[PDB]
Parts: structure tokens; sequence; C-alpha cells
């Protein structure tokens, strides 16, 4: 269960920033679930395989491509390629985003949400994962630089070895 | 063809490309010129043809910024006069300048 949060300016309120996370079971072509959130309230949809199929021939263009694109513009793996925008109508609850470029605008992809009831608890959850790997990459750090300054300190040892190996 | 039929064309071979007739036409003339220059050094573009009837349907394939760019010239068999003026007195003159 794959997950990944990441922050879009939508269109509609160009300062205000929402969050947009994005989770996949096995891998992101057999479809996600995604959920928009700005603090107040959550919308929450689903991607499975055959709305992904049908975007991808509809598009007429190799799958792979697609699912590339999909996720440099969903997952923020942008790099300096080019810029895309994201658009949502909060009375319509019809999230769509596109690659923008020249002033030409391809539809890449749309998606359907919808309100949920109780956001506390999507974004409780959103915070406490947050958190979760935060805690863990701080983990994995301090454990590693204890295995930095080992590996240094035997090479500094190793290394006086040879020293006198050598000069006797 | 005219800035209105261009957007027609457009839209109807691209469901998803939302832009003006003018920045069509630059993306087709930048990606046209360098293989009429210069013979296939790009290679990016590919070409197919197909004649139906008197018509004949000239498609054109190209990666925009690796996105889909499809184009189709339909193209009418040319009056006299065109064919004319465009093939038949220049050649004439050009066979009187070198026999010059």
């Amino acid at each position: 269960m794959e997950r990944k949060i990441s922050r879009i300016h939508l269109v509609s309120e160009p300062s205000i920033t929402h969050f947009l996370q994005v989770s996949w079971e096995k891998t992101l072509e057999s479809g996600f679930v995604i959920t928009l959130t700005d603090g107040h309230s959550a919308w929450t949809g689903t991607v499975s395989e055959s709305e992904i199929s049908q975007e991808a021939d509809d598009m007429a263009m190799e799958k792979g491509k697609y699912v590339g694109e999909l996720r440099k513009a969903l997952l923020s793996g942008a790099g300096p390629a080019d810029v895309y925008t994201f658009n949502f109508s909060k009375e319509s609850c019809y999230f769509f985003f596109e690659k923008n470029l020249k002033d030409v605008s391809f539809r890449l992809g749309s998606f359907n949400l919808e309100k949920v009831e109780n956001p506390a608890e999507v974004i409780r959850e959103l915070i406490c994962y947050c958190l979760d790997t935060i805690a863990e990459n701080q983990a994995k750090n301090e454990h590693l630089q204890k295995e930095n300054e080992r590996l240094l300190r035997d090479w500094n040892d190793v290394q006086g070895r040879f020293e006198k190996c050598v000069s006797a | 063809v005219d800035t209105s039929v261009v957007s027609q064309r457009a839209k109807e071979l691209n469901k998803r490309l939302t832009a003006p007739p003018a920045a069509f036409l630059c993306h087709l003339d930048n990606l046209l010129r360098p293989l009429l220059k210069d013979a296939a050094h790009p290679s990016e573009a590919t070409f197919s043809c197909d004649c139906v009837a008197d018509a004949l349907i000239l498609r054109v394939r190209s990666e925009l910024s690796g996105l889909p760019f499809y184009w189709n010239f339909h193209c009418m068999l040319a009056s006299p006069s065109l064919v004319s003026q465009h093939l038949i007195r220049p050649l004439m003159g050009m066979s009187l300048a070198l026999q010059c």
C-alpha cells in the first residue's frame, strides 16, 4: 500500500494550497485511490484498471507513456520538462488535470471525486501517517550514522596497521 | 486552408487539444520545415499517404513534447492554372536560361 502526498495550487484559488494524497496497492497501473483536501473538507475518488485502460486507449497512446505522464503529474515527479495545471469545481466534484505547453493544453486526465461526510478522520490519518514516516526516517538516519562512524574508525585502524606492515 | 477549418480539424483529430489555430500552425511549420529543408535528419515525424477517389489524405504524426500530434492534409486535384504556373512555365524558363 504505497502512498504519496503532494501540494498542488488549484487554478480556482491560486494562493491557497490543496493537498493531494494518492495511494496504490501494488502498482499505479492497477488503479489508485485519491483524496484531495484543504483542511476543512475532503473529496475521495477511485480509479480502477478499467477506467485507466479506457483513458489510455481513448487518447490513442501507449499505456506505458500514459502511466508515466500520470505519475509525473499526480505523484509530483515533474522536472523542468513542462508544467501541469489542475482544475476542480466544488459544486460539481469533477477533478481534471492537464499539461500546459506553448499555450497548448492536453486534458491528460479527469476523475470524479465525491464529498466525504467526516473530514476530521481523514486529516488526522494523513498527519498520523506523516509523523510515522517522520519518525521512521529519523530512526533510520540515526542508526546509519553509527555505522558511518564505525566504518570511519575501522578504516583508520586498518590504514594504520597497513602502514606498520609496509614499514616492517 | 484558412483559420476556420483548422480548429475544426484539430479538435476532430485531437479531442483533447485545446489550442488556437496560430499555435497549431506554428507547431506544424516547425515540424515540417526541418524535413523539407534537409532529408529526414530529425526523423521524428511520420508520414502516410492514402489515395481515395480523386482526393489525397496525407497523415502526419509527431511527438509534441512527447504527446501525440496528428494532422491530415486533404488535397484535391489542382486546377490547370495552378499546375501550369507552378510547373510548366517555370521549367520552360529554366530550359531557355540553360540554353543561353
